[PDB]
C-alpha cells in the first residue's frame, strides 16, 4: 500500500531533478535519439552526488548509508518525470567523490554491508551471458484464449519480500492442455564477474583479495578479463547464514555479492583498454589552427620527450609510427599492411630504454616486454585453458592484446629462433595461427613494433663492415621498416653542451599532443597522388640500382615502407591527400636512416 | 609446548608460541537480526553476543492482546498453523560482524627427525582480524 | 617492509636528530659508526653512507624519471672483508633484502607470478626485488646468475620498474631500490698484468651501470698484517668490545637503532638541489675527464674497459646530493662538490690501472 | 591410533609383512615415535562397528588390538657423573684419550679423527655490541679415494651426535635440503618444512657425496653456510628460519682418483665460494 515517507521521498527527489535541469534534457534526448532511430539507447541516466550533497546533505547521506529506502524513491521519481514529458522504468548510475565508501576488496569489511561503495580491482573471470525468464506466455487450443505468468527472484530489488515461488503452468483451470509461445515470453540477460585487487596495489608475497559482482540487462557485456575496472554497487547479504533448519555446520557465513549498477573500465600502463579523451571545440580550433604553420612536424617532434638530448630524426620516427599509415582491403579478399616498425642499435649509453619507456607512457595501447622475459606461449597467445563448463578455449598473449597498438621489446637480441619465426608472422601478416588439440583458429594481430639491441662487440665498430656488428638474419631485417645506428663519439664541445643540458634538467605539452594524435588517427584518411608515385618510383629505382654499402637489404618492402612513410606524413598535415613534400620527407628520411 | 597440549587444558586458557602459515579470508555473522513471520506477518528481534532461528511461530505463545486472541482464528474452524521454519530475515535492519580463521604450527627447528610438524586452528574475529600475515613469528 | 613502516616522529625524536644534525662533525661520527670492528677502508665505509643515505629523484613534465639511488660494486681480491660489510649495510638498513646471484634457497631473486593454489589467479609469489621495494638489495656473487635475472636487474637498476608479461598477466611493477654488489675476479686472485675487464667473469658492459666501483688488492706488508692480526685478536678477546664501542657511544659514535632512525627521519624530510657554481664546476671537471680519455684511446688502438658516460656525470650529481642531504640543508654548495669529486676520484677512477687508461 | 608393521627381519623368505592397527588411551599417548620396534600387550577385537551390512560383497569384519601395556623392545646427567666428569677433566692427556675413542671400527686416520673431534665439540660463538657475527660451529670436508670408511667416519658421527641430521645429493633420504610447502598425505594440510640444515639448528649436519649435488641444493649449502639462516618465499609465506649448523661432507676427486700434481682446488668440482667456507 502507499506509503507517507515513500510518497515524500519522491517528492524530495522531484523537488532535486527541477533544481538541476540537466539530466532533464538528458532524458529528452534519449528518447528523441530512440525515436528518431526507429538501434535502440537504454534508459538509463548518470547522477552528481556533489551536486546531490549540496542539494540536500541529510537526502545525500541517505543514498549513502542506506540505499535500499532511498534509490527506490529516486527511480520512481525519474521514472515518473520521464512518462510525464514524454509526447520500461529507468535507472540511476553513480558519480563523484564517495568519500570514505571507496574501498578496495581488501579493505572491504562488514560494517559496510548493506551501503554504496565504490570499489577498483582487475577482472580475473567473466561468466557466459545466459538469458533470464520473466514472463511466460501461453495458448490454450480448446478455447483459443492466451494465458500468461510472471516470475520474481531475490536479487531483482534492493527490499527484501515475501517468497512468491509461482509454478511453470502446463494445464488450464480448466484441465485443458497449454502450448507455449517462445516467441511472446519475456527473457533477460544476466551475468556474474569476479573482481581481484590490482597486482600494482597488492602487497607483495601475499595472497589476494576477491568479490563477486551480479549485472543484468545493458551492463551484461561491458568488460573482458584481465582489465582493469572500476565498479559501483551496492554490497548486500542474502540468504541465511545456516540459521533456518538445524544446519550443524557453523563455518559458513552469509552469501555476500554487489548488486552492480555502474561499471568503468580504467587505462592503464601495460593494459588492454586504450586510453580516450574528450574533445571540447576549444581544443579543436586550436588543433586546427596549428594544422596551418609550416613548421608543425618539427615543433612536434622536438616536443617528445624533451629532456632527452638530439636523436631528431628517431623522434620523427617515432611520431611517424605513432601517427600510422593506412591498410588496404581487395575485393578479392588480399591484405595490405600499414603499420610502421622500428630498429634501433646502439651503444650502450643512448638513453634507448627511456626513449622506449617514454613510448610506453605517452601512447594510448602499448605493450613492453624484454627480452627473455616472455618466451613461447606469452607472446602468441598460443596458451590453451577451459572452464567447468568443459570447454577449452584461448586466451590472449602480449601481441594479441596488443591489437591495433604498439609493443616495446627491450633487450631484443636475446630472443631466440623458436620465437623469432613467431613474430614473423605477425610484423608481416598481422595475424597468428594456432592449432593444438582440438583448436584451430586464426587471431588478429595488428600491431606495430619497436625494439632495441645491442651490438655484437659491446661498442658499435666502424672498422667492420654492418654484418658483423649486428648479426641477424637478413629476413629479420627485411621485415622492419626503419633502422637506426646510434654511437657515442667523444668531443669537447658536444660534451660541454650535453653537460649543460643536463644539469640544466636536474634542477606543445604531452595531453594535447594526445589530443592531437587521437583526433588526427580517427578522422583522416588520405589517398595517394601521381606526383608522389613519380618521386617514390625515382626513388626506389635510384636505391635499388645503387652501389653504395647500406645497412640493410632492399625488397619490395622498401617501397611499401616509402609509401606508409609518405601517408602517415600526409596524415600528420591532415590532408586529404599525399603530397611531393611528404614523399620528399620520407624519402630523406629513409636514406638518412640507411646512410 | 604446541606437543604438550592434552585434555587436562580443555576449557582452560593457554599460552602458545608459533608461527603463522596461513590465514583464511573474512566472513560474516550476524549480531542482530530482525526477522518477520511470512505468513502471518509477526514481527521480532534476535540479538547475538548455535544461535537459531525459531522453528514455529512465536505469536500463539506470546499472546500479546486480546485482539490477538481473535486475529489467531478466522474462516471457520481451520485451525491457525504458520509451518515450519516460517521466519525470514529482514536484510535492511541487520548488523554483522567480522569473523578469520588461522593455522598456527610448531617451530620447523625442533621438529622431531622423520615426523611431520603438528599444526592447530585457531578462531578469531572483530578487532582482531588483519593483525597478522603468514610467516609471522 | 614499504606496507608497514611508520611516518610519525615523536616530538623529543625530532628535537634529538635536529640537535645531532646541526653537530659539525656529524659526517666523521657517522664515518666512524659504521661498522666499527673493522680496520680502515674508510672510503668504502664513506661510499656506504652516501648508499644509504640515497640522492633525490625527479619528475619531469613529460613523465622522464631520473632515479635517485646508487649503484656500488666491489671487486677484491679473496677474504678482505667485503662480505661483512654487505651484512653490516642488511642489518644497519630500514628495509633490506640479502641475497646472492641465484637467489636464495626456495626465494627467486625477481618478481616472479604463479597462479593461486585455491583459486587458480595470478599473484605476486615474492622475488627480493619487489620485496625490498624503496630500500636496498646486498647481492653477493654478483657474477653467477642467468640471463633472464640480469636481463631483468639491468631494467630494474636504472627504470625502477619491472615489466611483466605473460599469456594472462601483464603490468609494470614498482621497485626503487639500491643495489651494493660484491664479486671475485677469475684465476682465484686479481692480476696486474690484465685488464680489470678480463680479470671479470661477464659482459665488460656491465660495469658501465654502477656508480662507483671498488677494486680492493690484499698487498702483503709486515706493520700492516701486524696491525690487523692486533685488532681481531683483540676484538675476539672482547677487550674491544667494551673498549671503542662503549666510550665513543658517549658522543663520538651512534647507536644503530638510533642510526636506523636518523635515515628514515632524513629520508622523509630532506631532499636537496644543486647551486649554479656547483652545476659549472662539475661540468667542466666532467669535459676534462671526457678529454682525457678522447686522447688516450685516440693514442691507443684499443677501446679501455672503463668507458665513461653521462651515468657517472648522473652519479656525480647523486652523489654530491647525498652529501648534502644528511645536513639537512635544502641546498648544497662546492663544499659538497668537493668531497664528492674526491670520493669519485678515489672510486672510480682507480681504472688507472687500465691500459689504455695509461698516459 | 598407531599402525604396527612386522619387523622386516624376521619375515621368511618369499612372503610380505604383515600390519594392523592399535589404539593408545590416557598416558599410552606419544609414548613411541616412528621407526622403533616395540611390544605390544592388548585386547584383539573386531570394529563390531564397522560401517553397516547393506554393503554388498561378502560379510568381513576388520580387526583392531586395543593397547593396555607398551614397552620398548641418553644424555642426561647426575651428580654422581658430574664429579666423575671433573675426575676424568683433571687428568693430563685428556685431548689424546678422547681422540683414541672415536670411530674404534676404523683403524688410523689420526687427522680425521682429530678433526672430527673438533668440529663435535665446537667453539663460542661471539657477537660484539649485537652488530658483528662470528659464528663458532667448525666445518670439516673429507676428500678421499674410494675405499676409506668416509661413510663410515659419517655414520658413526650420526651414532654418536645429539642432533645430527642426514643427507645426501643422491640416493634414498628421509629428507632433503630445501624449504618447501608441501601437503600432508593423511591430515591433508598444507605445511612448511624446512631442509636438514633447518632441522639440524644447533647440531650437525651430515652429507653424504657432496659432489653429486644440483643446483638447488648447491644454492641452499652455499646460503646456510654463508648467513646461517635459511630465506624463504612461497605460497603466501615470506620468512626466515635459523640454520646454525655444524656441516660435515664427504666428496670423490674427478676421475674417482686423487691427481697429486695439481692444486686442490682443480680435484674437484665445487668453487671457491663454497671451498673457502
Ligand atoms: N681403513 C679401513 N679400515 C677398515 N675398513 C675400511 C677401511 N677403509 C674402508 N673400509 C671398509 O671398506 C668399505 C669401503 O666403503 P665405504 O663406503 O665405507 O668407504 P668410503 O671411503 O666412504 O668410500 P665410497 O663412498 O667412495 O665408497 C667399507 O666396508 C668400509 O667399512
Ligand atoms: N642524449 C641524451 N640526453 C640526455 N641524457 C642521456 C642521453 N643519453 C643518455 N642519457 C642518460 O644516460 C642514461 C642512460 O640510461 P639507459 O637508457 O638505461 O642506457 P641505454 O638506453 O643506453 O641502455 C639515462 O639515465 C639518461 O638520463
Ligand atoms: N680489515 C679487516 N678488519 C677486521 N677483520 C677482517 C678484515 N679483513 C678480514 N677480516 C676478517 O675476515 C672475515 C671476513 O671474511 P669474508 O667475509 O669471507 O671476506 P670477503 O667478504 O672478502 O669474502 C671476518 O671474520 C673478519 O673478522
Ligand atoms: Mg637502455
Ligand atoms: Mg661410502
Ligand atoms: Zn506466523
Amino acid at each position: 500500500a502507499p506509503d507517507a515517507v515513500f510518497g515524500d521521498r519522491v517528492r524530495r527527489f522531484q523537488e532535486f531533478l527541477d533544481t538541476f535541469t540537466s539530466y532533464r534534457d538528458s532524458v529528452r534526448s534519449i528518447q528523441v535519439y530512440n525515436s528518431n532511430n526507429a538501434n535502440i539507447l537504454p534508459h538509463r541516466i548518470i547522477i552528481s552526488l556533489d551536486d546531490l550533497r549540496e542539494f540536500d546533505r541529510s537526502f545525500w547521506s541517505g543514498i549513502l548509508v542506506e540505499p535500499a529506502y532511498f534509490i527506490p524513491p529516486a527511480e520512481k521519481a525519474l521514472t515518473d518525470l520521464a512518462d510525464s514529458m514524454d509526447d520500461h522504468p529507468w535507472k540511476l548510475s553513480f558519480k563523484g567523490s564517495f568519500g570514505a565508501h571507496a574501498l578496495s576488496p581488501r579493505t572491504l569489511t562488514a560494517q559496510h554491508l548493506n551501503k554504496l561503495v565504490s570499489v577498483e580491482g582487475i577482472v580475473t573471470k567473466t561468466s557466459l551471458v545466459r538469458p533470464k525468464l520473466i514472463r511466460s506466455v501461453h495458448y490454450a487450443a480448446k478455447t483459443g484464449r492466451f494465458h500468461y505468468r510472471d516470475y520474481t527472484d531475490a536479487t531483482t530489488t534492493l527490499t527484501t519480500r515475501i517468497p512468491t515461488p509461482a509454478i511453470y503452468p502446463t494445464e488450464d483451470t480448466e484441465g485443458n492442455k497449454l502450448t507455449t509461445e517462445y516467441g511472446y515470453s519475456t527473457f533477460i540477460d544476466h551475468q556474474r564477474i569476479t573482481v581481484q585487487e590490482m597486482p600494482e596495489m597488492a602487497p607483495a608475497g601475499q595472497l589476494p583479495r576477491s568479490i563477486d559482482v551480479i549485472l543484468d540487462d545493458d551492463l551484461v557485456d561491458k568488460t573482458k578479463p584481465g582489465d582493469r575496472v572500476n565498479v559501483v554497487g551496492v554490497f548486500k547479504s542474502l540468504g541465511a547464514g545456516g540459521m533456518n533448519q538445524s544446519n550443524s555446520n557453523t563455518l559458513i557465513g552469509f552469501k555476500t555479492l554487489i548488486l552492480g549498477n555502474t561499471v568503468y573500465p580504467l587505462h592503464a600502463r601495460s593494459t588492454g583498454v586504450a586510453a580516450r579523451q574528450m574533445l571540447t571545440d576549444f581544443d579543436i580550433r586550436n588543433i586546427n589552427k596549428l594544422s596551418k604553420k609550416k613548421d608543425i612536424f618539427d615543433i612536434l617532434s622536438q616536443s617528445l620527450a624533451p629532456s632527452i638530448y638530439g636523436h631528431d630524426h628517431i623522434k620523427k620516427a617515432i611520431l611517424l609510427m605513432l601517427m600510422g599509415g593506412v591498410e588496404k582491403n581487395l575485393e578479392n579478399g588480399s591484405h595490405l599492411r600499414g603499420d610502421i616498425n622500428i630498429l634501433m642499435v646502439g651503444d650502450p649509453s643512448t638513453a634507448k630504454s627511456q626513449l622506449l619507456r617514454f613510448v610506453l607512457n605517452t601512447a594510448s595501447l602499448a605493450i613492453a616486454t624484454t627480452g627473455r622475459g616472455s618466451s613461447g606461449v606469452g607472446l602468441t597467445a598460443a596458451v590453451t585453458t577451459d572452464r567447468e563448463t568443459g570447454e577449452r578455449r584461448l586466451e590472449a598473449g602480449a601481441m594479441v592484446l596488443a591489437d591495433r597498438g604498439v609493443v616495446c621489446i627491450d633487450e631484443f637480441d636475446k630472443m631466440t629462433d623458436v620465437d623469432r619465426v613467431a613474430i614473423h608472422e605477425v610484423m608481416e601478416q598481422q595475424t597468428v595461427t594456432i592449432a593444438k588439440a582440438g583448436i584451430h583458429t586464426t587471431l588478429n594481430a595488428r600491431c606495430s613494433v619497436i625494439a632495441a639491441a645491442n651490438p655484437v662487440f659491446g661498442q658499435y665498430d666502424v672498422n667492420r663492415d654492418p654484418h658483423q656488428n649486428i648479426a641477424l638474419p637478413d629476413s629479420l631485417l627485411s621485415r622492419f621498416d626503419l633502422l637506426f645506428v646510434v654511437t657515442d663519439d667523444i668531443n669537447e664541445i658536444r660534451d660541454r653542451s650535453i653537460s649543460e643540458h643536463v644539469l640544466r634538467t636536474h634542477r606543445v605539452t604531452i595531453p594535447f599532443l594526445r589530443k592531437y594524435v587521437q583526433y588526427a588517427k580517427e578522422r583522416v584518411i588520405p589517398q595517394l597522388t601521381q606526383e608522389a608515385i613519380n618521386v617514390i618510383v625515382k626513388n626506389y629505382t635510384d636505391l635499388r640500382n645503387d652501389d653504395n654499402t647500406k645497412k640493410s637489404p632492399i625488397t619490395a618492402r622498401t617501397l611499401e615502407t616509402l609509401i606508409r612513410l609518405a601517408t602517415a606524413h600526409a596524415k600528420v598535415r591532415l590532408s586529404k591527400t599525399v603530397n611531393k613534400v611528404d614523399a620528399k620527407v620520407a624519402a630523406n628520411l629513409l636514406r638518412f636512416a640507411l646512410l | 609446548p604446541l606437543r604438550d597440549l592434552d585434555s587436562e587444558h580443555v576449557s582452560k586458557i593457554v599460552r602458545l608460541s608459533g608461527i603463522i602459515i596461513s590465514t583464511s579470508v573474512l566472513s560474516s555473522r550476524a549480531t542482530y537480526l530482525s526477522i518477520m513471520c511470512r505468513n502471518c506477518r509477526h514481527t521480532t528481534s534476535i540479538t547475538i553476543n548455535t544461535v537459531s532461528l525459531p522453528r514455529s511461530c512465536l505469536s500463539t505463545i506470546e499472546s500479546e492482546s486480546s485482539m490477538a486472541n481473535e486475529s489467531n482464528i478466522g474462516d471457520e474452524s481451520t485451525k491457525k498453523n504458520c509451518g515450519p521454519d516460517p521466519y525470514i530475515i529482514i536484510h535492511e535492519s541487520s548488523k554483522f560482524i567480522d569473523q578469520q580463521f588461522l593455522k598456527l604450527q610448531e617451530i620447523p627447528e625442533l621438529v622431531p627427525v622423520g615426523e611431520m610438524p603438528r599444526n592447530l586452528t585457531m578462531t578469531c574475529d572483530r578487532y582482531l582480524t588483519n593483525k597478522v600475515i603468514p610467516g609471522t613469528r | 617492509s614499504i606496507w608497514n613502516s611508520v611516518t610519525m616522529f615523536t616530538e623529543e625524536e625530532e628535537e634529538e636528530f635536529l640537535q645531532l644534525s646541526r653537530n659539525p662533525k656529524l659526517y666523521e661520527i657517522l664515518t666512524n659508526s659504521i661498522a666499527p670492528s673493522i680496520f680502515g677502508n674508510e672510503d668504502i665505509k664513506k661510499a656506504i653512507v652516501c648508499l644509504l643515505m640515497g640522492g633525490s629523484k625527479k619528475i619531469l613534465p613529460d613523465g622522464m624519471r631520473l632515479r635517485g639511488d646508487i649503484n656500488v660494486l666491489l671487486l677484491g681480491d679473496p677474504g678482505t672483508a667485503k662480505s661483512q660489510l654487505l651484512k653490516f649495510v642488511e642489518k644497519v638498513s630500514p628495509i633490506a633484502v640479502y641475497t646472492s646471484g641465484k637467489g636464495s634457497s626456495a626465494a627467486g631473486l625477481t618478481a616472479s607470478v604463479q597462479r593461486d593454489p585455491m583459486t587458480r589467479e595470478f599473484y605476486l609469489e615474492g622475488g627480493a626485488m619487489v620485496l625490498a621495494d624503496g630500500g636496498v638489495v646486498c647481492i653477493d656473487e654478483f657474477d653467477k646468475m642467468r640471463d633472464e635475472d640480469r636481463v631483468a636487474i639491468h631494467e630494474a637498476m636504472e627504470q625502477q620498474t619491472i615489466s611483466i608479461a605473460k599469456a594472462g598477466i601483464t603490468t609494470v611493477l614498482n621497485s626503487r631500490t639500491s643495489v651494493l654488489a660484491a664479486a671475485n675476479p677469475i684465476y682465484g686472485r686479481y692480476d696486474d698484468l690484465k685488464s680489470p675487464g678480463d680479470n671479470i667473469d661477464f659482459q665488460t658492459t656491465i660495469l658501465s651501470r654502477f656508480d662507483m666501483i671498488f677494486i680492493v688488492k690484499d698487498d702483503h706488508n709486515e706493520e700492516r698484517d701486524i696491525s690487523i692480526a692486533n685488532h681481531v685478536i683483540n676484538i675476539h678477546t672482547g677487550n674491544a668490545n667494551a673498549m671503542q664501542n662503549q666510550q665513543e657511544e658517549n658522543g663520538s659514535e651512534i647507536s644503530i637503532e638510533k642510526m636506523k632512525r636518523y635515515i628514515t627521519y632524513c629520508r622523509l624530510k630532506c631532499a636537496p638541489r644543486l647551486s649554479p657554481q656547483a652545476a659549472e664546476k662539475l661540468s667542466s671537471n666532467f669535459v676534462t675527464i671526457r678529454k682525457q680519455l678522447l686522447i688516450n684511446e685516440l693514442e691507443s688502438t684499443e677501446r679501455s674497459s672503463i668507458p665513461i658516460t653521462i651515468r657517472q656525470l648522473e652519479a656525480i650529481i647523486r652523489i654530491t646530493e647525498s652529501l648534502a642531504k644528511l645536513e639537512l640543508s635544502p641546498i648544497a654548495q662546492e663544499r659538497h662538490v668537493d668531497e664528492a669529486i674526491r670520493l669519485f676520484q678515489a672510486s672510480t677512477m682507480d681504472a688507472a690501472s687500465q691500459d689504455p687508461i695509461g698516459g | 591410533r598407531v599402525t604396527l608393521q612386522e619387523a622386516p627381519g624376521t619375515v621368511p623368505p618369499g612372503r610380505l609383512p604383515r600390519h594392523r592397527e592399535v589404539i593408545l588411551l590416557a598416558d599410552l599417548v606419544d609414548v613411541s615415535k616412528p621407526g622403533e620396534e616395540v611390544e605390544v600387550t592388548g585386547i584383539y577385537k573386531n570394529n563390531y562397528d564397522g560401517n553397516l551390512n547393506a554393503k554388498n560383497g561378502f560379510p568381513v569384519f576388520a580387526t583392531i588390538i586395543e593397547a593396555n601395556s607398551i614397552k620398548r623392545r641418553v644424555f642426561s646427567w647426575t651428580e654422581e657423573e658430574e664429579r666423575e666428569f671433573r675426575k676424568i677433566s683433571r687428568d693430563r692427556g685428556i685431548i689424546d684419550k678422547i681422540i683414541s675413542s672415536m670411530a674404534p671400527s676404523i683403524y688410523g686416520h689420526r687427522d680425521i679423527k682429530t678433526a672430527v673431534a673438533c668440529s663435535l665439540f665446537g667453539g663460542v660463538p661471539k657477537n660484539v655490541n649485537g652488530k658483528h657475527s662470528i659464528r663458532g660451529d667448525i666445518n670439516v670436508l673429507l676428500l678421499g679415494d674410494p675405499g676409506t670408511a668416509k661413510s663410515q667416519i659419517l655414520k658413526y658421527v650420526e651414532k654418536t651426535a645429539h642432533r645430527a641430521v642426514f643427507a645426501t645429493g643422491q640416493g634414498a633420504s628421509a629428507v632433503g635440503l630445501t624449504a618447501s610447502v608441501r601437503k600432508d598425505p593423511i591430515t591433508k594440510e598444507w605445511t612448511l618444512e624446512g631442509g636438514a640444515l633447518v632441522l639440524a639448528d644447533k647440531g650437525v649436519c651430515l652429507i653424504d657425496e657432496f659432489d653429486k649435488m644440483n643446483d638447488q641444493d648447491r644454492t641452499s649449502i652455499h646460503e646456510a653456510m654463508e648467513q646461517q639462516s635459511i630465506s624463504i618465499s612461497k605460497a603466501g609465506i615470506v620468512t626466515t628460519l635459523q640454520a646454525r649448523c655444524s656441516i660435515i661432507a664427504a666428496a670423490n676427486p674427478n676421475g674417482g682418483r686423487y691427481n697429486s700434481t695439481l692444486p686442490l682446488a682443480q680435484n674437484v668440482s665445487l668453487t671457491e665460494p663454497i671451498l673457502s667456507r
